[PDB]
């Protein structure tokens, strides 16, 4: 029929119309006095409303909505504060340095003002005010100038407050592991743990290729090293996840970094908290396997296939960002800088000064650089791979998290049971070596390190890793105690791996004895029994390790890997990666006894 | 003036109800207006103006040790009765733009017996010395043994003497209001037209006004000649105000002019 | 079958459609300046509604705003504050008496 | 009532779309309905008005210690089934203007063998002394064999006694629904309307109105009368309660009332 | 066929219309007032706009409200705060434990802050912000969560 | 997108108007369109949404270590010259809805030196390993003596490997631009449409698809092979390209379709 034709022809349009009858009808209704049906404007004269510039009326003729000289709208009708005639208000009280939260669900929540850590900052919170029936205040802890201003959360955690011409930048230096190195996997059916990114997040663009490590592959071993120069850095691009070689998966060096789903949760919590997504850079810099001493600023040497050292890489980036942030009109703040490293120079017993003075000298560039007040907040989760002789790496990360300088996360056998070294099952042409982790054990590292940033940051409360304090020995039975953040620890009978032993314990003796532990065992929640072979009372340099018993001398797989045994009690709550139960796993750890 | 938007559909404001008279939509609705003066809203002693305000608009003080002006009442109708003893003048800033204007007003005589009266004159405090270089508005009132003559001029070298505009002024008794509408522009020339109860009773033009015609400045005075208190004070009494910043008198808003005296010859007229 | 059937019984009404195709097509073109002016004020029952005194809908019939019982209004999308969705901000911290 | 602005080019919102049946939109909208209650707002021996919201609207409470109403589905319509145990009054307001008002109420008597029923009556707590010069509005229902008669009538010097406002009534049976429409004018006077799903049965008016025969307070109690409850409760249902403080009766409001009857046949006839 | 089954699809459509197309003809004989006397609204590409989602532009075509990202409104021409664009307000200072009402006519009102009698609570003051020109603080009477608002 | 309101009657911002082209405006309007690539916001190698923006939609990457594709004003018109060097993927994101999608772009060959071209492949990144299971939409330009042979095409079990949707293969020549317009939906099948500057060259329908032929995923990439770096690229300029998300080709969606060919012929041919 023609008008079958006619209206399958226009099919769109009669949806449209059908959509809209109603509106339709009603101008239909009232075609011939829609003239004297709409809005009115008219001028009148000025005189008794100077003040009033512009005037809105309703109906009745009533004002509501009138325009001051000032330009300001003032409305007739008040407008309802967010706070008050909405649900949901969280204002702040200070107690001896302490931010009280009122207004909760239920008991008051103690944000403590002193830090943990001994170089923590003592804040001085002051109430600088309400918005959205939220309260900001304003602390003594350096961000962008000698003082910063937090909003506080839903539960206590004092976010930064949002400003659309900051950016957080999110630093990733250390070796290859913090670039990203051979984690091309995190299921059988998808190869990145985020596909995609929330918005507000961005890396640096370049010419062909932008990506996390601003398009160079970069390695010490393997000759096929790549520089960048600032000349090459255009602009910013959208999040997400970049393969270097853009080969097939097999031949991918570089696919998945922390830096992708640690600045997604950051961006969540931030949003969560405060309710504006922030501007978050996505800068990951560094090349596989350096030594501790060509890290360095003074002596440091000459990356293989490059002209340039990495410290000089480092600066030429960050004076790149900085210019392109001056032009965009925006003002750059370096929130906290990711650090995984541990695996090459771990046989070096200067190891803690080194990487202290680094981490100083880099603090005091970016700094200066990018013009802000305070050092970034230094984390790092400790890596568990390494040969017998590699424990002075893990000491010294020890030391220094000790000493304030660095926050650790946790430790890196905790992938060993949530498939972060290899998956399930999947096709592989190449064998999965245990040393680099793959996509899930990246994003989980992300997970727990941006979680350890975030507790750092908006609580100002170092959560405390698992570790041995100090340890007693009475003749063939020695007790170590371990601090925790919970105090309750215990030893898991049934883990993701294999049992390191004495529950991953080791003794060490500067004696022609040795004698090695022969049972372990838990007495209270809190200490852990060993039963020595012999008597080990009366020697000297009496050492107990715990995560630090190796045999790797080879090749890194998932029996001859350095791991733990011992936990903590209390869960840290569901993971959002692979929704499993996170927990606070002992950090690799040597005591002298007393 | 203040942009009144009125909504249908919106949320009832509790409160008195903002009403304006239509006299006031309307006058303030006319294309081109600029500047309008009512003798309803002078105080004691100063004139502000209606259409931008006290605080926008500029205010006619009156500006001699002489005694204030007052309000007067006259068949019903409200003016600003000038005896001689006022100077209403506009002090720093510009009441009409010389590059294409048009100012309507309306006087009253109340029987006078001066013979020279000067309703509109350059201000006496100006900045530029008024000269061949510098010339504003001037109105010339000649009384004849009851019969008014008016003039529009523009000022001399010696800042009273004016040359006039138009030749040629026809009498009118005075005892009536007259509502005297004088426009200029670049393109269309000098008009003038004055109105009395009966009807137009004078209509001048000048389409081609020499250097010595066109006016310069843009300052006006009311009441008094330049800087001369003596004999040439205005007589009588004044009424609305209209200054627009166009030319009603031009071929394309001669319907806006329509609007104007209709409005006038209604109020006071 | 019955979507044959239907559409002999609705052969009628899609004649009416053909016979404005034209018409149809104008409105569609133009739907939102169409349905700007149909704005509507009904009164309803204020049970389940006390605390909203007014209430202003949109056009998928959501509120955006609404009177609360003491006459403030209150906005379902919130407002952007000056200094947090705008690039401007100057907060004060006190210093040893100074004002930093 | 809450006015509803619907807005088509807007801001879309987030929250879940608030939806009014078109029966609600449709109620609300009646010019002069001032207090509506429906049964289907009934919980545990309370009635808050559906119109004016819990807060703004006086709700009707249970006030005897008998067993509490509760509400029962009659011929699939929903009702408000007092067994002669209810005594829904409205406490410290009135409920009816006293000077022009209109009252229409359902009323289902599912089988009933008590003679008197009083569905409408004077509250128990009325401040000011009842007496003579005190007159509230009552409802005598008075039941035959198998008829019922619907009669209006003010409160006389006591409570219990009623001064009738009618001379002839009209009867219906035991087991029909029945719209009970009253209105009192200062000048229109009373009048009242009974209706059946068949048709209007009953159909009478006052105009000469006596002393006795107005009312002055209009606080309704419903259910018993007075402080009397030996006998007498009313036993039965009751529906949709609608009050207008004008008349709908009078000359003028044809079209309202004809709506109003129009919607109570088809949602309770 | 395709064209069967989208007509079958759409016949409720097809219906609707044809029930109000006397309607739809009159608004279309109209259409030129309609556009005339109406507000526009078309989309537009949502390029070097990323922070605006929904913007709104008076006649000139100069934005007066937009939607941000995150969901805000923003205004184009700035609210009047309550307080200040409005002959009245109050504000807060604490002196030595008391509490001195500023914004008020005349003289500062005094609110002491250590209690009448033996029993009663000492009060620590802390101005949490102003809020539609007043001023809210925090004091360390318990009410709720040991500290009150 | 982002609808834009332009109210009739509210107040003045101070500030500068919103400017936006009627093409744009014309082009945003379609309904069912939901990717929009246009050459003039092609940057360095990046390819933004200029429809959804930078920030929500896709940017088609440059994905190869060689020189990267560049803005080219050839014909009088500006195109994404790529000298079989470049290739643009929209990484970990789909570009095409696989149960009904409409994917039209404009393709500017430039003297084709080479037999066989890919301007539209499968990702090499792709989370699932191409396979008979896994098929994506690709286009095949073959060039034999000047004369060039639009196909397209679903991926087979290697990846690489293309089966054939239509039959009939039309030529056109190599020295004007082109318009590819490819359509799928469940009730309808497939659909393909090539414009010349002149008239049409191919229109092939194909209603009946095997498993072989059917989309399965919606991941796509432009200028280049996969996994073979090799005489195998795209040695042209693609100057439009859009995604829509319905089928354009439907009887009910083909007044759409006549729209927007009149939109791209109007701007490129």
């Amino acid at each position: 029929d023609p008008d079958f034709v006619a209206v399958s022809a226009a099919l769109t349009d009669i949806g449209l119309v059908a959509d809209g009858i109603a509106d339709v009808e009603l101008v239909a209704d009232n075609i011939a006095s829609i003239s004297s049906l709409a809005d009115t404007s008219a001028p009148v004269p000025q005189i008794g409303l100077d003040n009033q510039e512009r005037i809105e009326t309703d109906a009745a003729g009533a004002i509501l909505r009138s325009i001051t000289r000032d330009g300001r709208a003032v409305n007739t009708i008040p407008l309802g504060v967010s706070g008050l005639d909405t649900s949901g208000q969280r204002l702040a009280y200070v107690t001896g340095g302490d931010i009280s939260v009122i207004g909760g669900s239920g008991a008051a929540v103690t944000v403590p003002g002193v830090a943990n850590w001994t170089g923590g900052p003592t804040l001085s919170p002051q109430l600088a005010g309400i918005v959205d029936g939220r309260s900001v205040l304003t602390i003594n802890r350096p961000f962008a100038q000698a003082q910063q201003a937090v909003m506080v959360g839903n539960d206590g955690a004092l976010a930064p407050l949002p400003d659309p011409d900051l950016v957080h930048i999110l630093l990733a230096d250390g070796q290859s592991l913090s670039i990203g190195t051979n984690g091309r996997w995190f299921s059988t059916t998808q190869m990145h743990a985020t596909p995609v990114l929330p918005r507000n997040i961005w890396m640096l663009q370049r010419s062909g290729v932008s990506d996390v490590r601003v398009g160079r592959q970069s390695d010490w071993n393997a000759g096929n090293s790549t520089q960048v120069t600032a000349e090459q850095i255009l602009g910013f691009i959208p999040a997400g996840p970049r393969p270097l070689p853009n080969v097939i998966w097999s031949s991918v060096i570089f696919s998945e970094s922390i830096l992708e789903r640690a600045a997604k949760i950051y961006s969540d919590r931030v949003f969560a908290a405060t309710g504006r997504r922030p501007h978050v850079l996505i800068i990951a810099i560094g090349v596989g396997g350096i030594s501790i001493d060509n890290m360095q600023k003074t002596g440091a040497a000459t990356i293989p296939n490059t002209t340039t050292t990495k410290y000089d890489q480092d600066l030429v980036i960050l004076n790149r960002v900085k210019a392109l942030l001056d032009a965009q009109g925006k003002r750059g703040v370096v929130v906290g800088v990711l650090r995984k490293h541990g695996e090459t120079s771990s046989a070096d017993t200067a190891y803690a000064t080194k990487a202290t003075t680094q981490i100083n000298d880099l603090n005091t560039d970016i700094k200066s650089i990018f013009g802000q007040a305070g050092n970034p907040i230094w984390i790092e989760h400790v890596q568990s791979s390494h040969n017998a002789a590699g424990i002075e790496s893990n000491k010294a990360l020890l030391a220094m998290h000790l000493a304030g300088t660095l926050h650790l996360a946790g430790p890196d056998y905790q992938l060993l049971g949530r498939q972060g070294f290899q998956v399930t099952g999947v096709t592989t042409p190449p064998n999965p070596d245990f040393v680099h982790p793959t996509a899930r054990g990246y994003a989980i590292i992300a997970e727990e390190m941006i979680d350890q940033l975030w507790q750092v940051l908006a609580f100002n409360r170092r959560r405390l890793v698992t570790r041995a304090s100090a340890a007693a020995a009475s003749g063939s039975t020695i007790d170590v105690t371990f601090t925790s953040h919970s105090g309750a620890i215990e030893a898991v009978a049934s883990p993701g791996w294999t049992d390191p032993g004495n529950l991953g314990f080791t003794y060490t003796d500067s004696g022609g004895s040795v004698p090695t532990i022969t049972g372990a065992s838990v007495l209270n929640p809190t200490t852990v029994r060993l039963t020595m072979s012999a008597s080990v009372a009366g020697r000297s340099n009496r050492l107990v390790r715990y995560a630090l018993n190796s045999t790797a001398v080879s090749g890194f797989t998932a029996t001859n890997k350095p791991r733990g045994m011992i936990r903590d009690t209390t869960s840290l709550g569901t993971s959002e990666v692979d929704s499993e139960t996170r927990w606070a796993w002992a950090v690799p750890a040597e005591v002298s006894v007393t | 003036p203040s942009t009144l938007i009125n909504r249908r559909i919106d949320f009832t404001a509790s409160g008195s109800p903002l009403v304006v008279s239509t006299r006031d939509r309307e006058i303030a609705a006319f294309t081109g207006l600029t500047r309008w003066y009512s003798p309803a809203d002078y105080a004691n002693g100063h004139w502000p103006d209606r259409l931008n305000g006290v605080e926008q608009g500029v205010m006619l003080s009156h500006s001699h040790s002489s005694t204030t002006p007052t309000t007067a009442t006259i068949g019903g109708d409200t003016y600003v009765n000038q005896a001689g003893n006022g100077r209403l003048v506009g002090f720093e800033q510009a009441l009409i733009n010389p590059s294409a204007f048009t100012l309507a007003f309306v006087w009253h005589p109340n029987g006078l017996t001066q013979t020279n009266n000067w309703p509109v004159c350059t201000a006496f405090d100006q900045v530029p010395i008024p000269d061949t270089n510098n010339r504003a508005l001037q109105v010339y009132m000649f009384n004849n043994a009851g019969n008014i003559q008016c003039r529009v001029s523009a000022s001399g070298a010696t800042g009273n003497a004016a040359t006039n505009i138009f030749s040629g002024w026809s009498t009118f008794p005075n005892s009536v209001p007259v509502i005297v509408l004088i426009g200029y522009s670049a393109a269309a020339g000098w008009f003038n037209r004055v109105i009395r109860t009966t009807g137009v009773v004078q209509n001048l033009t000048n389409a081609s006004p020499t250097t010595a015609q066109t006016i310069n400045l843009g300052r006006l005075q009311f009441g008094m000649l330049f800087q001369t208190t003596a004999s040439s004070n205005d007589q009588g009494a004044l009424g609305d105000i209209m200054v627009f910043d166009r030319n009603l008198f031009e071929a394309g808003n001669s319907a806006i002019l329509t609007s104007v005296i209709n409005r006038l010859t209604t109020d006071y007229l």
